[PDB]
């Protein structure tokens, strides 16, 4: 994960992950339904920003040129990442 | 919330200017000669003109050598 | 029950299409749907046509009785 | 009913910490009482028959519809629907009412300024006009000054107390301060020696102590509609804060009317 | 366990002030504004 | 033939001169109680309000003198 | 029941839009007997009544600026798009945002039931005294509560919409990522919470004058204090009203352009110093009421400065449009126009914050043209210019590309022949809230007689371009508005999105 | 009471009308100066002044 | 015990005893400083309140007493006037 200091506790992160999106190793973003947009900015361009649909049980998807992959999970819970695993601090 | 661009310090330039001339006019109106509570503030002829004609000749007297000069215009009609 | 605080706060759990409506606006995709409507077409229409003549017709009106008024 | 608790939780509750509404009649009554009570105050002004019993009539309609929707609002505060962002975001529109009721202030004061600084010829140019005889600084007013500063102390005791009797007490004390401040301002103007009418500075006086009066009042009564719930719960949350908060901007309109009117002869 | 015939936000008291409240305010209103819209259209001001 | 009209007072320097005007008439009546009633400064004083000040103004001013009304000292 | 009690954001801004169009339509219908007295020399349809044609006057220019042009964009745009935009699941107080439209109806009754009350209210829309306080009766009473309920419905929506800015962001989306109309609508709130108040303090002084014989405005008071007080918040006013207009015109040129915007900070910082400068201006309405020249100096000398923000914008938005895939549709028509016309309508008030050639066309119909030119060219453009993007969106209905070009068409040939023979009436010296002239201006007055039934002709029109839509699915987009469905659900966003930042 | 210093250059028949609104017949309140020479304003005109 | 506050209040954590009775002490410094004072002679100006009087009449200046409109919305004479000051007669 990225350093968690001047995080909202209820963020649910993954979006603070250590990971760039490739095809053979995707991002995997948590859904609580079948389909959830999601929003990505233009690495060259951080004022650029690009938002997207991902849905359940389809290939890894790219959003912007030379950015991440992303494929959807779909979860009963989402890590509501600042006191989820930070309290666990493994 | 962001760099400010090289342009937003040529726009506050003369956005401070009009901020101290805002400031700088509402000022200099509790100093002026018709903002006086009193009757017997006239009844000195010579402090009442030297401060009225104080009060014409500052920001006018910037102005008296063109206006003498006509110089209303930017180009030059006759 | 009817009048508990939960009923205040969480609201009436209705399901389904309320009362007229043949669409569910509350839990549906579209919170407007205006090809289920029967007769659709002719209640627009009508709706445009009434807010047209009141709105161009209210200022007539208050010309004819400020007038009305002097003409006594 | 029991499902719709579980509904609100999975759909709303378990996403964001944002509360989300059922529908509501309280808008829409206090919009046409509005306008009730406003077709009575404009017959009342002009001494129509039954014209103030219809302008109190709308003001008592729009009482009863706030007092309502201040109840559903307490309701929902003690169901637990407020999480501490909810009560951040009532922190910061109690700011942003504060600061539009600060500008109707400044507007106010403007007025009293531009009069009294350079009187007219139709005063015979004489500031106070010949007649009037201005209130001073050094009576009862003073006393006021001295009232409100330990009623702005007494709010700040409360705000960073742990124990809830100090909490209580200290309530107590700001809105029994405040209620000094009112009956006082009701002794001021039944002896002042002049009326509304009485010249641009008893019309400056008397609008700008009125409205600050009314909003003493306001604040007063926020107070103690705040004490009430701490009383049940030993818990206020957003209502004390915004509260207290109110009441320093009271505190601090005070000193601005005072310097200007009492000090200043404007 | 956590309410009293005292409490303001009584759980017995929501049909009055949340249901009755809301048609008899609702009728006022109506009677109100009428009234008002009459008095200020056919009125004479003595003021 | 020229004719006379009031001269620009330095002390009244804004654009608005009903100061100019009240100020003068009442230096007429000043003039009036302490040199005398026949003084050329006193006629200059009457000349110089009569020149500004509108009649209605006056006449509104002479009315509030009569009914005791006037806030100066003489 | 639904739109009785509602706290959704998406149907009180659905409220808001039909409230204004009917606004429209009174103040549409309030300007054809405005122009059809003016057609002739002489008397016309009004008998000679000069009263009555100062309360059309007076009731047409109150009821345009203030129940159609703020509840479109401000109220009606703005609360529809503002959550959707930033992400936000509902408003910060969403029964607040159900009073601040439910205050307008009553407004409006009261205003337009003062016409029919004694005389009615022909004052102006200013309503300077004394000639407000010398109306006897109760028809100045009702029309300035009116404005009282309007200004309370204008604090209160900008109240809320200031906190669901600041608290209700998506996750990692910073002030940096939020669209032009996001930004546009935040200040325009800002402008209203520090600008209205002063309005109504200075309408509560006007009641006490009028009712409780005090003395603001009056025999002993002054007069140009209300001129201060009215146009210190009236400045505020005509930028609170043109904002969203910029909002919505950067929005329309970023999409159909293929392209972002053009200087993203430099249009901020522009909005911001034009929100900063229209609260030091205010006394260029008061040019020709005796202030002295040192004042008149200043406010002359502040005046101009207003020139170079807007400027920025202008040749940003050319910039976007510069270098791009360009489709023009009826929406990118509507702010080609607005950029082209309010230009025009710009220009004439560098020539108007000048004060010695303003001693010349104050109160002329000059002032007319120009405040005709960036309101119906300004706003009304950037209105219509949202109703033909988002309205299959917002309505669930399409429209005919053909009938909205001609409805385009039959517009920009009315206003246009309505106020540019008014620059020549002004420039002539025709006097404003007349309804006679000299008989050497009667070319002109026919001529914008003749531009005003084309006008009207093209709000006819509108009315024919609604039909059926299509709806298909999306996958990406540049603002989330766009990757929704049409219509929305009633809970839109029924999970919040968040914005990740590339990692490395 | 606004003051205003003027001086004219020709002599002529000049128009105008009010310019701030003031009730029904606002329209009709209509200005003409006539300008004539100054040795005939002090030898003609003010004689028909004087008591 | 399911509510939304006790849902999320894990992840809003409260910012950190004889601390808080050392800040009602400070304040309560300042709050006697100018408290029993005020209220003293505040109980004093209510005894010493409508038993004074003043016998100063008024002349009926221009500025005094505006009468644009026929009385008040209530009555003759102003509200909370008990004695009016200014001169009816004048002489
Ligand atoms: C928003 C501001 C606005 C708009 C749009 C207009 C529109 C028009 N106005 Fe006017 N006008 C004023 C603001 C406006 N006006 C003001 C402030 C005054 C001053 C009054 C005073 O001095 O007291 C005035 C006065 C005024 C005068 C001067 C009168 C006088 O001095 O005596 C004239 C003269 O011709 C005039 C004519 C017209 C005409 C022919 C139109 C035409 O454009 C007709 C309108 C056509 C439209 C197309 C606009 C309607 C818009 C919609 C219908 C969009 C809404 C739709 C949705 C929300 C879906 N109006
Ligand atoms: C939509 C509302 C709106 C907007 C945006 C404006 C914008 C401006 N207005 Fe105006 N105005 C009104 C609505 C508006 N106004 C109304 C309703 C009245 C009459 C009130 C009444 O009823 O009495 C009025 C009257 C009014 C007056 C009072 C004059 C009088 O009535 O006697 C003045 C004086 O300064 C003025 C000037 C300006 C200026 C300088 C701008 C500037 O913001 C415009 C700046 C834009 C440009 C200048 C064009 C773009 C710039 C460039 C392309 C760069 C190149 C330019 C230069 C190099 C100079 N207008
Ligand atoms: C009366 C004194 C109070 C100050 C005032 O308003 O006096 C004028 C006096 O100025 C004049 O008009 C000159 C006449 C003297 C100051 O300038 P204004 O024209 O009102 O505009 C300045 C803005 N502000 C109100 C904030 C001070
Ligand atoms: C009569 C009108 C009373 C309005 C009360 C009000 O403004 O309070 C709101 C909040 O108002 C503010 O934030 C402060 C502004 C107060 C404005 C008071 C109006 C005074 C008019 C003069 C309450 O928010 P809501 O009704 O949307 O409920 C929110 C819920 O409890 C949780 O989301
Ligand atoms: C909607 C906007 C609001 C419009 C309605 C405003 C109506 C104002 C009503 C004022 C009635 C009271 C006026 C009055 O004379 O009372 C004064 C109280 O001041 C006040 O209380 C004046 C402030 C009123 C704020 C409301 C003191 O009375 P006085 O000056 O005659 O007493 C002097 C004798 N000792
Ligand atoms: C009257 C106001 C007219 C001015 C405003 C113009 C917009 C409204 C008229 C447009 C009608 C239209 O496009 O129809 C073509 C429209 C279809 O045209 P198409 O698309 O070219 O086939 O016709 C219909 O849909 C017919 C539906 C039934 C028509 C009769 C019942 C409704 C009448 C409403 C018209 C107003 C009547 C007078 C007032 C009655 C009380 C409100
Ligand atoms: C001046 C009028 C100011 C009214 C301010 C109302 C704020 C509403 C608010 O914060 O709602 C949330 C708030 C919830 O706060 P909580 O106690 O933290 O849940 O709702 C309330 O019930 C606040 C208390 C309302 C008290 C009545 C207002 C009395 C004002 C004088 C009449
Ligand atoms: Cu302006
Ligand atoms: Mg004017």
């Amino acid at each position: 994960y990225r350093p968690l200091g001047d995080k909202e506790l209820w963020h649910e992160a993954w979006m603070y992950e250590d990971k760039f999106g490739t095809e053979e190793d995707p991002i995997i973003v948590p859904s609580l339904e079948a389909e959830r947009i999601i929003g990505v900015t233009d690495p060259e361009d951080e004022t650029l920003v690009v938002w997207g649909i991902l849905k359940d049980g389809e290939p890894p998807r790219q959003f912007v040129e030379n950015g991440e992959f992303y494929v959807l999970k779909h979860v009963e819970y989402i890590k509501k990442v600042g006191d989820v695993l930070e309290a666990i601090e493994g | 919330p962001f760099k400010l661009p090289l342009d937003a310090y040529i726009l506050m330039l003369p956005i401070t200017y009009a901020s101290a001339a805002f400031v700088a006019m509402c000022c200099r109106v509790p100093t002026a000669d018709p903002e006086t509570s009193s009757i017997a503030y006239y009844e000195d002829e010579q402090k009442s003109a030297a401060a009225a004609q104080r009060y014409d000749n500052s920001f006018k007297q910037f102005f008296d050598a063109r206006i003498r000069n006509h110089k209303v215009g930017v180009f030059q009609n006759w | 029950e009817k009048y508990s605080h939960e009923e205040v706060v969480y609201g009436d759990g209705h399901h389904g299409l309320r009362k007229g409506y043949t669409y569910d606006f509350e839990h549906g995709p579209h919170y407007l749907q205006p090809e289920k409507i029967p007769n659709f077409w002719s209640k627009f229409y009508a709706g445009t046509g009434a807010l047209y003549a009141v709105g161009l017709g209210v200022p007539l009106f208050a010309v004819w009785w400020q007038q009305s008024k002097l003409k006594a | 009913h029991q499902t719709a608790k579980e509904f609100y939780m999975e759909h709303i509750g378990k996403r964001h910490p944002f509360h989300v509404l059922p529908p509501s009649p309280w808008p829409m009554l206090a919009g046409w009482g509005t306008y009730v009570s406003c077709l009575g105050m404009a017959a009342w002004f002009h001494n129509m028959p039954t014209g103030g019993a219809l302008m109190a009539f709308g003001m008592a309609n729009i009482a009863w519809t706030a007092i309502t929707w201040w109840r559903d609002c307490a309701i929902e505060g003690d169901m637990g629907m407020h999480t501490e962002v909810v009560r951040k975001n009532f922190i910061s529109g109690m700011w942003a009412f504060i600061v539009s009721e600060a500008l109707l202030f400044v507007g106010l004061l403007w007025a009293c300024l531009h009069l009294g600084m350079s009187p007219s010829v139709a005063l015979q140019m004489q500031w106070p006009p010949v007649g009037i005889e201005p209130i001073g600084w050094d009576k009862r007013a003073l006393v006021m000054s001295a009232v409100l500063a330990a009623s702005y102390y007494s709010a700040n005791v409360a705000m960073v107390a742990k124990d809830p009797k100090v909490v209580m007490g200290a309530l107590a004390t700001t809105i029994g301060l405040g209620a000094m401040f009112l009956a006082d301002q009701y002794l001021e103007y039944n002896e002042t020696p002049f009326t509304i009418t009485d010249s641009p500075y008893g019309t400056t006086f008397f609008v700008t102590t009125g409205f600050h009066g009314m909003h003493v009042l306001l604040g007063s009564l926020y107070l103690t509609a705040a004490l009430m719930m701490y009383k049940r719960t030993h818990n206020a949350g957003a209502a004390l804060k915004s509260s207290i908060l109110y009441w320093h901007f009271v505190d601090i309109v005070w000193i601005a009317v005072y310097g200007i009117i009492y000090v200043g002869q404007y | 366990d956590s309410y009293k015939a005292t409490d303001f936000t009584n759980p017995k008291y929501n049909y009055f002030f949340r249901e009755l409240t809301a048609r008899v305010q609702g009728v006022l209103l109506t009677g109100g504004s009428l009234y008002g819209t009459w008095l200020v259209v056919f009125g004479e001001a003595q003021r | 033939p020229e004719l006379i009209t009031a001269p620009y007072d330095p002390r009244f320097p804004n654009r608005n001169q009903a100061r100019h005007c009240f100020v003068r008439f009442n230096e007429y009546y000043k003039c009036l109680y302490e040199r005398g009633e026949e003084h050329p400064r006193c006629q200059f004083y009457q000349k110089a309000y009569q020149s500004l000040c509108p009649s209605e103004w006056v006449e509104s001013w002479q009315e509030l003198r009569e009914k005791g009304l006037w806030t100066g000292k003489y | 029941m639904r739109w009785l009690y509602s706290t959704s954001h998406k149907d009180i801004g659905l409220l808001y839009l039909v409230f204004a169009f009917f606004g429209g339509l009174l103040g549409t219908s309030l300007s054809m007997l405005i122009r059809y007295e003016l057609a002739l020399p002489g008397r016309g349809l009004l008998d000679g009544n000069g009263q009555l044609y100062n309360v059309i006057i007076t009731g047409h220019g109150i009821i345009m600026l203030l129940f159609m042009v703020m509840p479109a964009l401000f109220g009606g745009f703005g609360n529809w798009l503002l959550p959707i935009m930033i992400g936000a699941p509902d408003m910060a107080f969403p029964r607040l945002n159900n009073i601040s439209f439910w205050l307008n109806p009553p407004a409006l009754a009261l205003l337009l039931l003062s016409t029919l009350v004694e005389q009615g209210p022909g004052t102006g829309w200013t309503a300077y005294p004394p000639l407000s306080v010398q109306h006897s009766g109760t028809s100045v009473d009702l029309a300035i509560l009116s404005l009282h309920l309007n200004g309370l419905s204008s604090i209160l929506g900008a109240v809320n919409m200031l906190v669901t800015v600041a608290g209700l962001r998506a996750p990692g989306m910073k002030l940096l990522h939020m669209p032009l109309f996001v930004w546009a609508i935040a200040l325009t709130a800002v402008l209203v919470i520090l600008a209205v108040p002063v309005l109504a303090a200075a309408l509560v002084m006007l009641l006490t004058d009028r009712n409780i014989n005090t003395a603001y405005f009056c025999e002993s008071g002054d007069l140009i204090l209300y001129q201060h007080l009215f146009w210190f918040f009236g400045h505020p006013e005509v930028y609170i009203l043109i904002l969203p207009a910029f909002g919505i015109v950067s929005q329309v040129v970023s999409f159909f352009s293929q392209k972002p915007v053009f200087g993203l900070t430099g249009m901020i910082c522009a909005m911001g110093a034009i929100s900063l400068l229209g609260f030091i201006v205010w006394a260029h309405h008061m040019f020709t009421v005796g202030l002295d020249l040192d004042t008149v100096a200043y406010f002359t000398s502040a005046t101009m400065i207003i020139a170079v923000p807007t400027g920025m914008k202008i040749f940003s938005w050319m910039a976007t449009i510069y270098s791009g895939r360009v489709w023009f549709t009826t929406p990118m028509w509507f702010a080609v126009g607005f950029i082209c016309l309010f230009t025009l309508g710009g220009v004439t008030g560098v020539v108007l914050a000048n004060a010695g050639v303003d001693m010349l066309v104050h109160d002329t119909y000059y002032v007319v043209a120009h405040f005709h030119y960036v309101l119906s060219m300004g706003a009304v453009f950037g209105i219509f210019a949202g109703v033909y993007f988002w309205g299959n969106l917002i309505t669930g209905l399409g429209y005919h590309e053909g009938r909205a070009m001609v409805h385009f068409w039959l517009l920009f040939i009315g206003v246009n022949l309505t106020f540019f023979p008014q620059h020549f009436l002004g420039l002539a010296g025709m006097p404003r809230r007349m309804f006679d002239y000299a008989d050497c201006f009667a070319g002109w007055n026919a001529v914008s007689s003749f531009g005003a039934s084309i006008s009207f002709i093209s709000v006819i029109v509108f009315a024919t371009t609604f039909q059926e839509a299509v709806r298909t699915v999306p996958r990406t987009a540049t603002t989330l508005e766009w990757v929704l469905l049409a219509t929305p659900a009633h809970h839109a966003l029924s999970q919040v999105p968040v914005l990740r930042t590339a990692s490395s | 009471l606004n003051q205003v210093w003027m001086s004219i250059n020709r002599e002529g028949v000049f128009y105008g009308q009010c310019s701030e609104l003031c009730g029904a017949n606002h329209s009709f309140m209509p200005i003409v100066v006539e300008a004539i020479s100054p040795r005939q304003f002090l030898t003609e005109y003010v004689k028909k002044w004087i008591s | 015990g399911e509510t939304i506050d006790k849902y999320w209040a894990p992840y809003f954590p409260k910012p950190a005893a004889d601390e808080a009775k050392k800040s009602v002490n400070k304040e309560m410094v300042g709050f006697m400083l100018l408290g029993p004072v005020g209220v003293a002679f505040m109980l004093y100006d209510f005894a010493v309140g409508l038993e004074e009087e003043h016998h100063v009449t008024i002349p009926p200046y221009p500025w005094m007493r505006i009468r644009r409109l026929p009385g008040m919305p209530w009555g003759q004479d102003g509200l909370f006037e008990g004695h009016p000051r200014v001169a009816t007669t004048w002489p």
